[PDB]
């Protein structure tokens, strides 16, 4: 009795999020009408961790969907999983989307703030218990970046208690689909430091990367790009769903990762990834899935950890499996490359064990961890935010909906201070 | 769902409005009687039974043009509202067409614009066509520009007009009208696009292989364009793009806000077995000068920013790998203050082709559109050509007689020169 | 080489073995290429779509995979030009031993044969002798024969075994089966060929079949 | 447990090495396609030298592709076993092969080395234990002899410890197949000494010789050349592949063959060998073996003994046997022919005996040695380069890529060092 609210917001929310209530529901074996029709007594036992229950024995997901345009809203209605969604969940406004920060924050986002507070109030009081909220939206647009950080805030006005864990999207650093997301991303990182306990941060150009190099998909779509993140929520939070011999849930997570109140930021990982046709030849075993999850390769955001240094990491192994394996290679790993490890915190790598693998994959790993190297990725948005606001002309746009420069000086200088933040602890 | 107004002025106005609707019709599968033999709220009402009618509006101070349609075989689609006629035309005058002639009728055209308003509840902007060279291009549309402007304010009020031509020119007077428009666009617009007809016939004769084009064939390759734009909101697509989308990305001042326009693929039926036409060919040849319909060279300029719109058969992993090589060009200039520059937009429906038409059935196709200082270039060649004629006071009596005082022709003079520092003041680099 | 083993047996100079000059020399520019795909328990495996070829002039086998989009296996050349011997009889491989339906073992790897291209079918066919399995005068004769020994009407066999008035190749096999002779599904398709009277010889006609039962 | 790994690099190494494979395979009965179908027990006991398991019951090789152009590999995927080799060992360029060893060293090999390592990594921390490195390569090529001494430089600096053992071809002195050898091989062979522990010469036109004197056979290929070559590659491993009366593993040979840091080039040979024709009427022993083993003609590498003088030398025996008779024949050979061996060191000549011979043969011998017949080698390849040296232009081709004319200078230096090394050990 765990209960956890998801809340999307946006066009690259609802995406992720109509994909990702596919793999949840295969793993529990949800139909689409909302029936179930499983194969395992094992998945009713904690089913109330991410669906309710109606009258006819039909699965409804707490789940909440929230845009500003109704475009994206009537995509996920003609999906393959759309009729399971409540029907009074769906929250939309009746304006465009803008790409604006400002716009999205403070013109729309309150009118729609109101409205969406009470929806998540049906759903958060609605539950024996409610351990945690959890929100998919992009930073570089102006819908989830703007809109989602407001309904965060207010989120923790009324849950203080409750864990705010999220999963962000980044802007790519080399070519992105934005002019304006300098503006938007630094804005949006004020009020995501001091809010939100947990922080996943999530990069396209790896997510191409990782599809070329190792799946050799030759047009890898937004079906693969979102289905590879589908994987990483289901894989934290099954250790609220499924036994094993060692529980590890989302406040064991944070309290072993999180040094430091203001350093939360979050880089993942997913193994085993192998191609459709390599797949005869590899032996998977537990030493091999180690070889992935520390492998740069195969992180999801484009953060070089070899140009850092650690503080904390955490991996997840699901799978029958002898407990030994797993604690030797988490001592082997860490005494292996000590270089890139801090020396005032010892036993920087957790580990748990859960018993239920997912369909298909005999045993699989999740890893999460957080080292210095964001200090590359706040570097490459605040150098090109100090050119987008030399020319001043784009604050126009901002200034309009009634946003005062002075925050564009005071979103910098937050996000700066968490630059030298990084900075510091790596002595 | 969500609403365009599309509104025609003038000779040209009304010629390309022809060429659009005709593509929408197809698209859409909707026969010419308004009946059936999705996205039909967006530019068509339903009237109740069977037939389907559009959000349109046809405006011309002389009834050739008009009535044309009214005998025409699309006579059936459009209601008699709609079709507005005044009339006699403005001759060719800015004068006429803005205070003595224009007044008589600007208020009737109003009225029908606003009632088809009401019917759109989820309008989002108003699409408008011009001819600057023409007295009621420039003129009348000055004059309805200005009172949009106060009836509905924060309504995006987007342009698509025709820049007279480098050298091609078929009125004396053009260089007077298009100065005096451009003071009382470059408050009001939202966003205004430009082509001209000297380089859309270069290439409606190189790449589309047509020896002796007429006006015909080049309103059906602006046809193209409209329904590009506005495809991302009729229909699906991986990434949508929306018209307040585009006037945040394209604009980066006030002033600044003129984009130019290109398409690609433009080919005819034979050459397109010989290429397979994917995303990279698709998109080096949108930046080719060749390819544009502004007959200038960005060469000679830089680009602020930059979108593109992908139809049909696109993966977004294609695109990023396409514009990364776009990037590498030394040969394409970027100011150092704007380094992202793109927004991308994919949508699956392909083009559409029409019977007797010019372009053969490709599976993709991609639009752009694009900030750039080269029009400044365009800019300096009208302001050269008007100050002779001004300096020897070539054509004054006529404007003057006809309302106009003489003290607009100096601050018509002055605005143009203010805004040619402003483009100069940004391509600077610090 | 074994060639050069039979000469150094032969005579107490190796004097070098001659190739079949009059083979190579009509024969050089021959091929048969024929569609195929492994009969293995790998999944994986036996989606994979291969082309073989085999070269007249020299008897040799060479196998291609042609490339196939988001398949992740490095496509290409998946056997060489190589003269090998059939496993199933101890001697090098022969035309004769490539049958549509026949499974081949190449490289101790199992290979089941499912289409023809169209000049390894024609050239098949205007060589009866040397490829019996498209001898459609013995088929054609061994089918009268079954017929006259079974006793029954084809009409009625074409009513019972044909989907929507026509057959299929597993029809003619079903067909075949209920006279009690075999058919191999090389001998079906040339079958098809010589008389279905449509472009691509998919299925057979009442009348068309009747006048091959006949 | 003595796993080692085997690398081929370039178009004479791949070719090789394939021909080498099908042997090793046959020898185990390791299926083409990677299944096991042997018949008998003792080939399962330490398959693990060579081969690695996979989930589905099949044995995947530790071999690494290397080349520079896709040429070379698209013609393994055409071999006959080239199903056995794992998918992503196969790392390749999209260059041309220029035979030029300035160009692959230098342009070429630094891209490429980066990326092979870590393939190598993969095979050499996944095993148990490692005790040598296996390269096949060519001196007289531009891909092989550039990058393979590169990697071999690399190899030494990660692995000190593991014996470092490779296979060479040599330009042939009458007519070869490229003008520029002298050049290729003068800068490899100053790689090839500081590094390798044990290198092994074959010279083309003796495999000419051979197989014209006693195999008769007018129409050699390539495939029996190669598969000549492919004896000695199984006689040296097989000690450990197999039980015997006396195990002799690669650290047994370079230690009792190598009496100082230098002199460590070896010529091999193996026996029996008959004209295929007259192989009935021999009356094959011990003693038969022992008469081609040394006899000059047999020997692989195209420097006649006689002109010089036996430092040391060892001879493998595969199959049952009497023990007296190996060691009898081994004391009257040395004591026959005393005028070609050094009196300074007694007992030049090393034994061994293996339980297990080849599949055909009810027993077979290799042979390896020492000695000073390799100063007429290096006097060919010395004296043309002196004379093209000359002609300083053919080195701008290699100026270009960014070889300064000094390292020339210094090879030969060496070079010439090498060959006074073994003329002041004659006496
Ligand atoms: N590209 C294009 N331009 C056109 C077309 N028809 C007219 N024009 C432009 O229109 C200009 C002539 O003015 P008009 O077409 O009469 O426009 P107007 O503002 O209505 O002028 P008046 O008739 O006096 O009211 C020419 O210079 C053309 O550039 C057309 O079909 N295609
Ligand atoms: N991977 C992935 N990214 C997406 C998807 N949809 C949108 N995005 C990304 O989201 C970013 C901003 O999109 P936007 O429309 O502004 O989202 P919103 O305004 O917050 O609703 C773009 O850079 C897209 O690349 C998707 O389905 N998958
Ligand atoms: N014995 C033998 N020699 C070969 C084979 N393939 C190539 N060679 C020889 O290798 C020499 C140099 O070839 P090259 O391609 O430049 O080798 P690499 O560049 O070092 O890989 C030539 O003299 C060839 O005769 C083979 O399969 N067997
Ligand atoms: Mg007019």
């Amino acid at each position: 009795v765990r209960e956890i609210v998801h809340i999307q917001a946006g066009q690259c929310g609802n995406q992720i999020g109509a994909k990702f209530w596919e793999v949840i529901s295969d793993e529990h074996g949800i139909d689409p009408t909302g029936s179930y029709h499983g194969d395992s007594d094992l998945q009713l036992e904690r089913i109330n961790v991410y669906y309710n229950e109606a009258t006819g024995g039909k699965y409804v997901p707490r789940a909440i969907l929230v845009d500003l345009e109704p475009g994206t809203m009537d995509s996920v209605r003609a999906g393959q999983f759309g009729q399971l969604f409540r029907p009074d969940n769906f929250v939309f406004g009746q304006s465009g989307a803008g790409n604006n920060w400002a716009k999205g924050y403070y013109t729309e986002g309150q009118e729609l703030c109101e409205s969406i507070l009470d929806v998540i109030r049906k759903e958060a009081e609605s539950c024996d218990c409610l351990q945690g909220f959890q929100l998919v939206h992009s930073l570089g647009g102006g819908t989830g970046a703007g809109l989602g950080t407001l309904l965060l805030n207010k989120l923790r006005e009324e849950y203080p208690d409750r864990i705010l864990s999220t999963y962000s999207i980044v802007p790519s650093p080399k070519v992105s689909d934005t002019v304006v997301e300098p503006y938007n991303c630094t804005l949006s990182v004020h009020q995501l430091v001091e809010s939100a306990d947990e922080v996943f941060c999530i990069d396209n150009e790896a997510l191409y990367d990782i599809c070329f190099r190792t799946l050799k998909l030759t047009t890898p779509t937004y079906g693969d790009l979102n289905h590879l993140v589908s994987m990483v929520m289901s894989g934290t939070t099954c250790a609220l769903r499924f036994p094993g011999q060692l529980n590890s849930d989302l406040r064991k997570l944070a309290v072993n990762l999180v040094p430091f109140p203001r350093l939360h930021f979050f880089i993942v990982g997913f193994a085993p990834l192998t191609s459709r046709g390599s797949q005869q030849y590899r032996a998977l075993t537990v030493p091999e899935l180690t070889s992935q999850l520390f492998d740069n390769k195969n992180m999801m955001a484009a953060c070089d950890p070899r140009r850092g240094v650690y503080l904390t990491a955490s991996a997840h192994f699901r799978g029958r499996m002898s407990s030994k394996e797993v604690d030797e290679q988490m001592l082997n790993i860490q005494a292996r490359n000590t270089s890139y490890f801090v020396e005032w915190i010892p036993s920087n790598v957790k580990s748990a064990i859960c018993d239920i693998p997912p369909r298909g994959l005999k045993m699989a790993a999740t890893f999460i961890g957080n080292t210095t190297a964001f200090r590359e990725l706040f570097t490459r948005v605040d150098s090109q935010f100090q050119k987008m606001y030399a020319r001043r002309a784009f604050i126009h746009w901002y200034v309009n909906e009634g946003l005062e420069t002075v925050e564009f000086d005071e979103a910098r200088s937050n996000m700066t201070d968490l630059i030298q933040e990084y900075e510091m602890y790596e002595t | 769902m969500r609403e365009v107004i599309s509104i025609h002025v003038g000779q040209a106005g009304v010629q390309i409005g022809n060429g659009c609707w005709e593509l929408y019709c197809l698209e859409h599968g909707i026969q010419p009687d308004g009946q059936l033999p999705d996205a039909f709220n967006t530019f068509f009402s339903e009237t109740g039974a069977g037939k389907h009618v559009p959000r349109a509006v046809f405006v011309d101070l002389e009834p050739t043009v008009v009535d044309e349609v009214r005998t025409g075989t699309y006579r059936q689609l459009f209601h008699p509202e709609q079709l507005i006629s005044g009339k006699e035309d403005a001759a060719n005058n800015y004068a006429r067409g803005h205070y003595t002639v224009g007044k008589e009728i600007i208020d009737l055209t109003l009225d029908r614009i606003r009632k088809l308003a009401d019917q759109c509840t989820g309008l989002q902007g108003f699409l408008i066509f011009h001819s600057f060279g023409g007295g009621t291009g420039a003129g009348f549309g000055s004059l309805l520009l200005e009172r949009l402007s106060v009836d509905y304010g924060k309504k995006s009020k987007l342009e698509f007009t025709v820049y007279p031509s480098p050298q091609v020119s078929t009125a004396i007077v053009e260089p007077y009208n298009s100065i005096l428009a451009t003071h009382s666009m470059i408050d009001h617009s939202d966003c205004a696009f430009m082509v001209d007809n000297e380089a859309l016939y270069d290439l409606c004769r190189r790449a589309l292989d047509i020896e002796r084009p007429t006006y015909t064939n080049l309103n059906r390759l602006i046809g193209q364009v409209v329904s590009s734009l506005t495809a991302s909101l009729r229909f699906d697509g991986a990434l949508n793009v929306d018209f307040t989308e585009f006037q945040t990305n394209l604009v980066p001042y006030a002033r600044i806000h003129f984009p130019i326009c290109s398409y690609a693929p433009v080919i005819s039926a034979e050459k397109a077995y010989h290429e397979q036409l994917s995303v990279a060919e698709i998109t080096n040849s949108l930046f080719e000068p060749a390819n544009m319909m502004v007959k200038c060279d960005p060469r000679h300029g830089k680009y602020m920013a930059c979108t593109l719109l992908y139809r049909g058969d696109v993966v977004p992993k294609d695109v990023s790998a396409a514009v990364a090589t776009i990037k590498t060009k030394r040969t394409i200039q970027f100011v150092d203050w704007c380094p992202t520059g793109f927004k991308m937009g994919i949508n699956y429906q392909p083009p559409t082709v029409v019977p007797g038409g010019d372009l053969a059935k490709v599976q993709r196709a991609v639009c752009m559109l694009a900030n750039t200082t080269a029009i400044a270039e365009a800019w300096s060649r009208l302001d050269h050509k008007f100050d002779l004629m001004y300096a020897k006071r070539a054509f004054v009596h006529w404007y003057v007689g006809e309302g106009m005082e003489e003290a607009e022709f100096p601050e018509a003079r002055e605005d143009l020169a203010l805004l040619e520092k402003d483009y100069d003041e940004v391509a600077a680099e610090s | 080489s074994d060639e050069d083993t039979l000469r150094s047996c032969i005579s107490l100079h190796p004097k070098p073995a001659p190739k079949d000059q009059v083979k190579l020399l009509k024969h050089s520019n021959d091929i048969l290429r024929f569609k195929c795909h492994m009969v293995t328990r790998n999944s994986v495996d036996a989606s994979r779509s291969f082309i073989l070829t085999y070269f007249m002039a020299d008897d040799t086998i060479q196998v291609f995979e042609p490339p196939a989009r988001n398949s992740g296996i490095i496509a290409g050349k998946w056997l060489q030009r190589t003269k090998l011997t059939n496993p199933d009889t101890g001697k090098p491989f022969q035309a004769s031993d490539f049958e549509i339906g026949k499974v081949l073992t190449i490289n101790c790897s199992k290979f089941q044969l499912d289409e023809a291209t169209e000049y390894a079918l024609s050239f098949m066919e205007a060589d009866p002798d040397s490829f019996p399995q498209a001898d459609l005068n013995r088929i054609v004769t061994d089918f009268r024969a079954g017929l006259k020994q079974s006793g029954k009407d084809a009409t009625d066999l074409f009513k019972k075994f044909a989907s929507n008035n026509k057959i299929d190749v597993k029809g003619l096999q079903s067909i075949f089966e209920a006279i009690g002779l075999s058919i191999n599904v090389h001998e079906a398709i040339t079958i098809f060929r010589r008389y279905s009277t449509e472009s691509k010889p998919t299925s057979l006609n009442i009348r068309d079949y009747l006048s091959f039962a006949q």
